[PDB]
């Protein structure tokens, strides 16, 4: 699961 | 209850990136004046388009610039900068993050979740992990309220969930502060309720948000 | 570009807690040109619900907002107008006129009437956003005439017709400037009601 | 009944 903050 | 009221709790926020100093600030402008913000990096001016900061920090550490910007809001606002990576290499320095009573990880980095589970907190803290999607068309919210991070756990749920305006473009500032206002919202309820919870909003074309799992509304 | 604000020169009449929001928000995605119209100064109870900090309580409202969208981005380009709407010297009221897109963050019922009144002596995009008092909900009115349609408005107004919090007043402020980039993208009459739950999720009601 |  890619993210991003 | 004032026992479970946020404004009285230390909160550090591991992450002063565009969602943590955007979730930073709301939680400083409704009264968490005793905020820890944790980062190493600094900030540019490609930043910018995605943040609370402006160009008077660029070249500044991320969470030294941040905790100006927070300690300018209220006259009793207590932020404190550990300009450094988690976990720190300083014993004072890990001293000091056991001393805050909930743990807010904004970095969106698989490494952080398990630097958290790794990390001897000491005693129980709530954990709250926040991070986005690619284009900002979801936003993933877990917690947490034991004395070491669920690592597993949270990956888990993350992969089950896995103009401009439309939310499938790249993300820009109003996507990040919609999603900084339904975290700190998210926050505040986490803190409220402690325990295990986890939900995955959604940005619609027609500007409206959903959860699942479905709660309010029809 | 002519579906594209980052082009337009975009009024923003009203630097209170929505309209501060709203106009830093359009500065980060890359609209410079902006004009901010208050006369009020910023108060130290307005900063729970405001973009400013108190390094601007005692200044006007519209002057310390400028000086901030100034320091967003190397090419922001915002002006400020320290007057109340309608200006009195003619010169201003065509600075005024120079604006593509005018946008009413007041709450004011007697903006909405200045707004008719004022000859904008060419096609505006007009956009009008307000919040309930307790931000529970978020009016957002847009149109494309020559002239502001009050009547309208009101009317769309007063069918949908704790305290509201930072996160309250930022939420509705992403809200309104994805409709308000969603309007200059297709302009027409469009008129959207929202709703907040505790949650933060949004559920919308659209006029027909 | 409105607040900006
Ligand atoms: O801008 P963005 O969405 O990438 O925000 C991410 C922020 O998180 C910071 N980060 C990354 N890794 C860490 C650790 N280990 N500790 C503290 N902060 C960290 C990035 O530097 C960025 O600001
Ligand atoms: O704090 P708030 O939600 O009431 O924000 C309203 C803002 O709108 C400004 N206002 C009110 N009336 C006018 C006129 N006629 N022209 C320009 N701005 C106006 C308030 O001062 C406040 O900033
Ligand atoms: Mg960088």
């Amino acid at each position: 699961t890619g993210r991003f903050a | 209850e004032a026992a479970n009221d946020i404004r009285s709790k230390k909160v550090l926020i591991i992450g002063a990136g565009s969602l943590g100093s955007m979730i930073a600030e709301n939680l400083m402008r409704i009264g968490v004046v005793s905020q820890g913000i944790l980062d190493a990096d600094l900030l540019q001016t490609g930043n910018l388009s995605r943040h609370a900061l402006t160009m008077t920090s660029v070249g500044h550490n991320k969470a030294a610039a941040l905790v100006e910007h927070l300690n300018r809001i209220l006259p009793d606002a207590s932020a404190r900068s550990f300009s450094c990576a988690f976990p720190p290499e300083s014993e004072v320095a890990k001293n000091s993050l056991r001393q805050y009573d909930v743990i807010i990880d904004c970095t969106g980095d698989d490494g952080v979740l398990k630097s958290l589970a790794a990390f001897d907190w000491k005693s129980e803290k709530i954990f709250i992990s926040l991070a986005m999607t690619w284009r900002a068309e979801g936003l993933f919210a877990f917690a947490a309220s034991e004395t070491s991070f669920p690592v597993t756990d949270a990956s888990s749920r993350f992969n089950a969930s896995a103009g401009a305006w439309h939310p499938v473009f790249p993300a820009r500032a109003d996507d990040v502060q919609l999603w900084a206002a339904v975290g700190t919202k998210f926050i505040c309820r986490v803190v409220s309720a402690p325990g295990r919870i986890y939900e995955y909003f959604k940005q619609m074309p027609d500007g409206t948000v959903e959860k699942e799992p479905h709660e309010y509304g029809s």
